[PDB]
């Protein structure tokens, strides 16, 4: 009965998502503008009531204004409103980006806290100490004059949950939020580094305090030393934007970045220094005690007979990632559902257990220490 | 430097072979050593039977003399040359000296010949760490071990190999000074750390003591079965 | 196996072959059949058919009940009286009994309106306490009282799955979701179960939602049976409303079984141990007094100032820091620095006196009247402080102590809530009846008056706001009074569970908007929260109304409805237009302890240009927060660098540094837009301890 | 089935709420 | 990337040299030994089964190496040459010590040792063959090695080879035998594994080859055996798969 409810709750926040001046003086403003309006480039604004502009074609022209605003609010350097007829300077323009950034900003907090991943709460709580203290709870750092950590890098075997954790710190904030998947970049533009980088950064600070997410660009670290005979092609050069964009001057503001990658020996050591990324955290395979909490979270809401152990299972083999266990109780369930039974039984746990791990294969030691 | 060969510093002062020989060591199977005040008891674990053979012949633990044990980690076959050669020099002082070999000649034996061989021209490292338990001068108990840097390091319990961490820390989180041994409490001790091995399963621990008058003494798994009965039992009296 | 040999056997009428096929259909009726019966097409013209008849309907109502029906399928069951813990048993029991009894429940339930289903459905409910898996039994046995012998009849072994789990589920679900009737049966029959139990402030919490009298007498000789104490009677006074502290107080001054409820049970000792102790684990520094009583000055926010620094409560320094503060003070202002003396010291009985008598019968009128202000401030069981003010009281029209009567009938109001106390009350006839033309006399002759009446047993339309509704409506002048009078009228209306006193009030009151704004007054107070959104959509269309003050005060509601189930709270009241909309919100907010979406709202409310509502923003603001803290302050810094949100930024720093007493001084303080002659009562919202 | 009757009056609630505004619908310097 | 030679170590440290020797072991002559008491068997795989050949060696994997001993081999066929001279001059050696026959496990440990003198030392190649061992003592009775070019030799009751006899040996497993120690049963078990894994169709008696090794009286006779019998077992399987599918 309750999927009613949830089909009512997002119609009606579509519904929402579709809820979303002058009898006169807003036509003389209809008149103040030629309807089909422009974009253009300020280059010089001498105040006497023309200015001068710039085109995306390139013709430059004495422009009177037509103030409704306050017409000193734009600048060179800002676009203005122009008509077709004498490509008259109409007025307020909010100060408008490219496209390309509502791409890269995530709307919702679709999935959950803490009480999502199982257990690693030391580390954690260190990504807590550093994005939720600072944000929410910002008394000692000025109590005690020491300034937040800004940059936090994961690591280690993939599928941890490093997409976990994002998804997890997306949930818990009232700061802004940005998803950036880092590696968009092959173009065949020369220059177009700068350009999504400075762009995002200004949004980033216009907006709020924020995190700026990047994601994955373990690929990218280009070893920092050349490439080889005759290579260099333009990515060197964009991280060195980025890098220039972090740490270099004009004061970094209240802008986080937390940054993610399965192999960490290929990356970029002139990003790795602290200041420019200040944390770095382990996601290693487990234990085999928190295994149990992963399976405790993938049998939360499953109809599993509970004459089976799963800590047979933890007990039978030592090393794999939770993604493992998702896979194993869901697969289990599939081997339930072969016949249309209503629970799990301990031979389709086991048939799972050994059909997910068929990953690592080597060989032929060791093995032979021995 | 690089990782290759053995006689190059690093940029910053180590030796990488060394450290990387260890390693090696650090990933075998463990095994542990304790000594009692008259009794001395070590064992292995990790009898991994395969269900068609016979494993009289792959036993980590022997001897070089009446007076003194071994045990090892890392590969086999260096131990195998280690312990030959070891018997060689153990006979060799015999010959002259006619004392019962006291344990600090032979460690410094083979820790002598493992690093003149780790200094040589291409000769690969030792790639084990033994553990030499002894008692010779008045019965006292002694047991050290070894490195692949050839470093005798004179200690009262040890645990090598795999996460021998949590071994150790088991024997810190153990180890009273009271009392005494106190045999029984050595035997238990054995047992407690028999039971926190790395998998404890029951059937795969193998263990060999010395009373520092009797020779090697290999015991019977229902013996060791019962004593985890009633450390089974001390559990229960926990709750 | 294939149905072929099995399948003809439906096409016999012979009785041996029902018989025995029956059976042999119940050994495989474990998993009902091979597959997902489709014997029901060729078996379904069997119905006409007619000794093993029960049987045949066992087989009925096991396909009927296997594919789908909505009433044919519990027939067969209540046809077949059930004859004859196993998987078969989970399933003609658990699903097919649980969903088919539970659709009979309900089309009988909502149908007429038999003893069959109460068989039947006791049946499940052992059933049931056979399977032991409660919350879903329990939602689905709620809506058949039933769920009386229900619970007593459950109630043996698990106490807090089904008090923990039950409760609390059910207590949330059925003040949230469940209509009030069905509530009453809850907290009476878990008065039964909990009256079982140990651990009473469940039955405390039953005291808070059934407000009941001879349970307080039921858990202080049970809670005298198990002797922490003095803290059970530090959240017995918070969670006591008005009434049952001086029902406790007479009953226990009848009884009282060794004094020491006498003692705790009605005033100076929940008050006793604090204090002291608040001096002792907490160590408030100096540069606050200083600094933040050091943010200049203009004998307004000086004034403020004041009273930010004297309710700083390390001692009562501020209290006993010299002379020349108050006497550049003026008039309202002296009444709440008179006052300011009480704000300091809520406990220290003897010292109150002590130190209030320099300023008791002093050369101003302020100081003495904001002093007996303070006497009603500092306690409420000393009641020794009255015949000094209220022997002055009577002016006739508007002389000195009328302005004691507003600090000593606001702070005798401060000071008792008796079952009904009448002789204060009847001093109040000549209150009302002396009618002076400063607003707070009728003020606080409403709002103390309602103090008195707030917890009314389903209130009363008596001759005490009965003769203030014949006696507000004879005046129509400085609407004001329009605006608190109804406020205390519906003070006396709190304690409702069912009043149609908004009828009566209706048909005596309604007229132009002003008894219209005292109809929505009404509306207001009589309709504390439930699961009762009729008059939420009644909010959605008489929140469109043209007259934009029952607009702040009907949709002012919404804090006090739904106030549990507060994730629907956000609304778009800031969508809205109507900027006092914007300032409800923004009151809706209040002061719990308010996660980051609150305040992330009020990164828009923090930022507006009128004064009154860049004024009332702080001040909900920091009630919500009792840098981080300080750093929206600064912001406000940032914001302005008028007088007025000087003001409201001294507000917000104060702020900064169901129970009725914190329900009734904020919406006493919803006129604020006004002279600070209302502001001398802005320091009578006293709702912290 | 309690956190169904949770859920279900919350967002008929919510209903109501987007009913609400839903219903509640209805130059010498510069020209 | 820490590949150049058999010396030093790799960082982690594993080896180069030792796992390619098995990855050499595992392209070569399948071979296996059987539980068996009152004798011991051994099998073979022949290499280069083609027309031209002589046959006229009676052994080629075979080498009848002391006198109560024989051996089999697996791996780079002319260091097997290298090691049979070598180990048929330490048995040898051995005998004219002591005047008493070797009790086989110190002769396997010499090997052993003569194999490990090339995994420590740099530069030089290790022996990449592993090979069996039948024989009889004093002390134990018949007995089953299998060396490998680390220097570990473990006593099997039942042994494997490389790449092509994984699936020998679990049909070794699952067709374990214990308590049985008839010569015929034996044989009818590696005709059956032969016939699995070799892929020769209807198993060539060809291609195949047997040595066994009894106690007669005071003799530990050594019987390479002749191809009659060979084709009479081929024959015998035949038929019993005939009784295998009786089940049809």
């Amino acid at each position: 009965l309750e999927r009613i409810k949830d089909y009512l709750l997002m119609e009606e926040e579509f519904i929402r998502n579709q809820e979303q001046k002058q009898e006169e003086e807003r036509s003389k403003v209809d008149d103040l503008r030629g309807t089909p309006m422009s974009v253009g480039t300020l280059e010089e604004i001498i105040d006497d009531n023309h200015a001068i502009v710039s085109t995306s074609v390139g013709s430059e022209h004495y422009v009177s204004i037509l103030s409704f605003v306050d017409k000193d609010l734009l600048e060179p350097g800002c676009s203005v409103l122009l008509n077709h007829k004498v490509h008259a300077v109409i007025g307020v323009l909010m100060d408008d980006t490219d496209p390309l950034v509502t791409v890269m900003k995530v709307e919702k907090a679709p999935q959950e806290t803490y009480a999502d991943i199982g257990g690693l709460d030391n580390q954690i709580q260190e990504i807590k100490e550093s994005v939720e203290l600072p944000l929410t709870h910002p008394e000692y750092y000025e109590e005690m004059g020491i300034k937040p950590p800004k940059g936090v890098i994961l690591y280690g075997p993939p599928g941890t949950g490093k997409t976990l954790l994002a998804k997890a710190v997306a949930n818990q904030t009232s700061a802004t939020f940005l998803r950036v998947v880092g590696s968009e970049l092959i173009q065949k533009y020369l220059g177009d580094g700068p350009k999504l980088v400075r762009e995002l950064f200004r949004v980033a600070e216009e907006h709020a305090p924020s995190i700026v997410f990047i994601d994955e660009i373990d690929a990218i670290g280009t070893k920092r030393y050349d490439s080889n005979s005759g290579g260099e092609r333009e990515i060197q050069r964009t991280m060195l934007e980025l890098l220039n964009q972090l740490d270099g001057f004009d004061s970094r503001g209240d802008v986080k970045v937390i940054m993610a990658t399965n192999r960490i020996e290929t990356l970029d050591p002139a990003l790795i220094r602290p200041g420019r990324i200040d944390r770095k955290i382990e996601f290693p395979l487990p234990d085999e005690k928190t295994k149990k909490r992963i399976f405790q979270i993938h049998t939360s809401r499953m109809t599993l007979a509970d004459d089976v152990t799963l800590d047979d299972l933890i007990m039978a083999k030592d090393d794999l990632s939770g993604a493992d266990i998702k896979a194993i109780c869901t697969e289990a369930g599939l081997m339930a559902l072969r016949e249309r039974r209503m629970k799990v039984t301990n031979e389709d746990f086991k048939k799972s257990k050994e059909n997910v791990l068929y990953k690592k294969q080597e060989g032929t030691p060791e093995g032979l220490y021995l | 430097s690089y990782d290759r060969a053995i006689t190059v510093f690093s940029p910053d002062g180590h030796l990488f072979q060394v450290e990387y020989a260890q390693e090696a060591v650090k990933k075998g199977s463990t095994a542990v050593g304790v000594r009692g005040r008259d009794i001395v008891v070590l064992g292995v674990e990790k009898k991994s039977v395969a269900k068609l053979q016979d494993e009289r012949t792959v036993r980590k633990i022997c001897a070089l003399d009446d007076n003194v044990c071994m045990a090892f980690a890392g590969l086999t076959a260096d131990a195998r040359i280690v312990i030959n050669r070891a018997r060689v020099e153990c006979q060799s002082h015999r010959l002259t000296v006619e004392d019962p070999v006291t344990v600090e000649y032979i460690t410094r034996y083979i820790a002598s010949l493992k690093q003149r061989y780790t200094q040589s021209n291409g000769r690969r490292p030792f790639g084990i760490s033994a553990l030499i338990v002894g008692f010779d001068f008045d019965g006292t108990p002694r047991l050290y071990q070894t490195d692949p840097s050839g470093t005798y390091h004179a200690w009262k319990a040890n645990a090598i190999g795999r996460g021998a961490k949590s071994v150790r820390e088991f024997l810190e989180k153990n180890y009273t000074d009271e009392a005494i041994e106190t045999d029984d409490l050595t035997i238990k001790l054995v047992i407690k750390a028999l039971l926190e091995v790395v998998q404890s399963g029951g059937k795969n621990i193998e263990l060999a003591v010395m009373r520092r008058d009797q020779s090697l003494k290999i015991l019977n798994p229902e013996e060791i079965e019962k004593y985890v009965a009633e450390i089974e039992k001390e559990k229960e009296e926990n709750e | 196996r294939d149905k072929a040999p099995v399948q003809p056997q439906q096409s016999p009428a012979a009785a041996p072959g029902g018989t025995d096929e029956k059976p042999s259909g119940k050994e495989r009726r474990d998993a009902g059949d091979k597959d997902k019966e489709q014997e029901l097409s060729e078996e379904d013209k069997q119905l006409q058919d007619e000794l093993y008849r029960p049987a045949l309907e066992e087989l009925r109502r096991q396909i009927r009940s296997s594919t789908t029906s909505m009433t044919s399928v519990p027939k067969p069951l209540k046809f077949l009286r059930p004859h004859y813990n196993k998987r078969f048993a989970a399933d003609i029991i658990s699903v097919l009994a649980m969903t088919m009894s539970g659709e009979r429940e309900c089309l009988k339930y909502r149908l007429v309106g038999a003893g069959e289903v109460a068989k039947e459905w006791q049946e499940l409910d052992d059933a049931e306490k056979v399977q032991r898996e409660p919350l879903l039994t329990l939602v689905k046995e709620i809506v058949p009282l039933l769920m009386e012998i229900e619970q007593v009849d459950m109630l043996e072994k698990d106490i807090d799955e089904n008090a923990y789990a039950k409760v609390c589920l059910y207590l949330t679900s059925c003040v949230n979701y469940v209509p009030e009737p069905e509530n009453s049966a809850l907290l009476r029959c878990a008065l039964g179960v909990f009256r079982k139990f140990s651990r009473f402030p469940e039955a405390l919490r039953l005291a808070l939602m059934l407000n009941d009298m001879e349970l307080v007498e039921d858990i202080f000789t049970s809670c005298k049976d198990v002797v922490m104490l003095g803290r059970h009677g530090v959240f017995l006074e918070l969670s006591e409303d008005v009434e049952e502290y001086e029902d406790l107080t007479e009953i226990m001054s009848n009884v009282q079984l060794n004094s020491n409820f006498l003692a705790l049970a009605r005033e100076l000792d929940i008050m006793e141990p604090k204090v002291p102790d608040d001096i002792y684990k907490t160590h408030l520094e100096n540069n606050r007094f200083g600094g933040s009583g050091s943010q200049v000055d203009s004998a307004r926010m000086n004034l403020a100032s004041s009273f930010v620094n004297g309710f700083v409560n390390q001692d009562k320094l501020l209290t006993d820091d010299g002379n020349k503060w108050l006497y550049k003070n003026k008039d309202h202002g002296m009444l709440s620095a008179a006052a300011s003396l009480g704000m300091i010291l809520l406990w220290d009985v003897d010292g109150g006196l002590t130190q209030i008598d320099k300023y008791l019968y002093s050369s101003e009128d302020y100081i003495k009247s904001g002093a007996l202000l303070a006497c009603g401030i500092v306690n409420s069981g000393v009641r020794n402080e009255c015949d000094p003010a209220l022997a002055l009281l009577s002016d006739y029209v508007l002389h000195n102590s009328n302005t004691m009567r507003l600090g000593s009938i606001f702070g005798l109001g401060l000071a008792y809530a008796g079952s009904n106390r009448e002789d204060v009350l009847t001093l109040l006839l000549p209150v009302m009846g002396d009618s002076k033309s400063s607003m707070e006399v009728a003020g606080v002759t409403a709002l103390a008056c309602g103090m008195i009446a707030v917890g009314s047993c389903n209130g009363d339309v008596t001759s005490t706001i009965l003769q203030t509704i014949m006696e507000k409506s004879e005046t129509e002048l400085k609407d004001t009074y329009a605006r608190w009078l109804p406020l205390g009228l519906g003070l006396n209306h709190l304690g409702k569970g069912e009043a149609i006193e908004a009828i009566l009030a209706a048909l005596e009151v309604v007229s132009e908007p002003f008894r219209s704004f005292a109809n929505t007054l009404v509306d207001v107070c009589a309709y504390a929260g439930s699961g009762n959104v009729l008059k939420v959509q009644q909010l959605l269309h008489i929140c469109s109304e043209h007259f934009d003050s029952k607009e702040k005060e009907e949709d002012k509601d919404k804090k006090e409805k739904k106030d549990k189930d507060k994730k629907e709270a956000p609304a778009d009241m800031g969508a809205h237009q109507g900027v006092a909309v914007l300032g409800i919100a923004l009151i809706a907010m209040g002061e719990e302890i308010g996660a980051e979406m609150a305040l992330r709202t009020f990164g828009h409310l923090l930022r507006y240009g009128e004064p009154t509502l860049r004024r009332a923003v702080p001040l909900a603001l920091a009630l919500i927060s009792v840098s981080h803290d300080a750093d929206p302050e600064v912001s406000y810094n940032s914001i302005f660098a008028a007088r007025l949100a000087a003001m409201l930024r001294q507000l917000a720093q104060y702020h900064a540094k169901k129970g009725t007493l914190t329900l009734c001084p904020y919406h006493s303080d919803r006129q604020l837009m006004s002279q600070v002659a209302v502001a001398g009562l802005l320091t009578v919202l006293v709702s912290f301890l | 089935q309690v956190e169904d009757d949770i859920q279900q009056l919350l967002k008929k609630i919510n209903e109501l709420t987007g009913i609400k505004e839903s219903d509640t619908g209805l130059l010498a310097a510069d020209k | 990337r820490y590949d150049s030679r058999t010396t030093i170590f790799s960082p982690e440290g594993r080896l180069y040299q030792v796992e390619y020797a098995m990855e050499a072991i595992g392209h070569a002559g399948t071979c296996l030994g059987i539980l068996a008491n009152d004798g011991v068997l051994l099998a073979a795989e022949r290499r280069n089964i083609h027309k031209l050949l002589d046959e006229v060696f009676f052994s080629e994997k075979i080498y009848k190496l002391n006198e109560d001993m024989a051996c089999s081999v697996a791996g780079i066929t002319s260091d097997a040459n290298v090691l049979t001279n070598e180990l048929r001059l330490i048995a040898q050696r051995y005998l004219l010590q002591y005047q008493e026959p070797i009790p086989c496990e110190q002769l396997v440990t010499a090997l052993c040792d003569i194999k490990q003198a090339y995994t420590q030392f740099g530069g030089k190649r290790p022996f990449g063959v592993s090979l069996l061992y039948i024989g009889w003592d004093k002390h134990y009775g018949f007995q089953l090695y299998q060396s490998d070019p680390s220097g570990n030799y473990g006593g099997w009751k039942a042994t494997c080879i490389g790449n092509n006899s994984a699936a020998a040996v679990s049909m070794l497993k699952q067709d374990y035998k214990e308590g049985e120690m008839t010569l015929k049963s034996a044989l009818a078990l590696a005709i059956k594994v032969l016939n699995k894994t070799m892929d020769v169709s209807k198993l060539s008696a060809e291609k195949v080859e047997i040595a066994t090794l009894t106690r007669e009286n005071g003799k530990t006779v050594i019987r390479v055996l002749k191809q009659k019998e060979v084709e009479q077992l081929i024959k015998k399987h035949e038929e019993e798969e005939a009784k295998a599918e009786r089940e049809k």
